[PDB]
């Protein structure tokens, strides 16, 4: 089982021509506050 | 040499890739990585006779 | 910066009058190129004191 590869299931916008992102902060998939870490419409910025 | 060098990003705090130019009177040299900055930072110099 | 690179150009010159802004002209020449990528929309300077 190789499960260190990763990449991203939702994002604001589209990227540029080579721009790269680290970014790990959980995405508002819909318009309700999200706080912490885990909840409802909100549950992890990248898919492995 | 009262200016040193010149920081770039979009949020500037320990969560996005940040570059940082600083210019000492040795090589200069240029840094692209992720930083977090105090709230007045700079590179204060002291007179030495 | 333009699609993954920061291009920089600079010039030293040598002026002996007034501190307003001088008239004349003057080119920049091109001094680096880095090929680092990312998003840009604030920046910041230093300076020793
Ligand atoms: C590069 O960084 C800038 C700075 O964050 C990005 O601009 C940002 O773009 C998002 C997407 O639209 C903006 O979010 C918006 O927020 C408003 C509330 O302020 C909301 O009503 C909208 O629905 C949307 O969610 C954000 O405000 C904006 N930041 C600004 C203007 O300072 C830009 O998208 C980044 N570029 C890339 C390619 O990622």
């Amino acid at each position: 089982g190789n499960y260190n590869y990763q990449y991203r299931l939702f994002r604001k916008s589209n990227l540029k021509p080579f721009e790269r992102d680290i970014s790990t902060e959980i995405y508002q998939a819909g318009s309700t506050p999200c706080n912490g870490v885990e909840g409802f419409n909100c549950y992890s910025p990248l898919q492995s | 040499n009262i200016i040193r060098g010149w920081i770039f990003g979009t949020t500037l705090d320990s969560k996005t890739q940040s570059l940082l130019i600083v210019n000492n009177a040795t090589n200069v040299v240029i840094k692209v990585c992720e930083f977090q900055f105090c709230n007045d930072p700079f590179l204060g110099v002291y007179y030495h006779k | 910066n333009i699609d993954g690179y920061f291009k920089i150009y600079s010039k030293h010159t040598p002026i002996n009058l007034v501190r307003d802004l001088p008239q004349g002209f003057s080119a920049l020449e091109p001094l680096v190129d880095l090929p680092i990528g990312i998003n840009i929309t604030r920046f910041q300077t230093l300076l020793a004191l």
